């Protein structure tokens, strides 16, 4: 009697590991872009310009 | 399930994280002024006078 639900309760563990996992991975993406983007920006800003002769 | 807990805490370390930010930006725009009117200031003191002619 007791293994059946061993088993089904099992299931859910994996698939909520599963999504929370999910959560990190995206969110780790979604930063990756913002992270570069600001940092090169942020250097062309600094490093460029103009002077009158 | 574990998985429960790790998302909650990572709400929290987000959270932080911006807070911490927070004070460096804050504080960098406190500064801003100071700095640039004591320069302004200093300049105008040491380049300006009067002369006696006679």
């Amino acid at each position: 009697a007791i293994g059946i639900g061993t088993l089904i309760i099992f299931i859910a563990m994996v698939l909520v590991a599963a999504v929370a996992a999910a959560v990190l991975i995206n969110t780790s993406g979604f930063l990756q872009q913002k992270a570069m983007a600001t940092g090169k920006e942020s250097t062309e800003q600094v490093a460029s310009g103009l002077l009158c002769s | 399930a574990i998985g429960i807990g790790t998302l909650i805490i990572f709400i929290a370390m987000v959270l932080v994280a911006a807070v911490a930010a927070a004070v460096l930006i804050n504080t960098s725009g406190f500064l801003q002024q100071k700095a640039m009117a004591t320069g302004k200031e200093s300049t105008e003191q040491v380049a300006s006078g009067l002369q006696v002619i006679r």
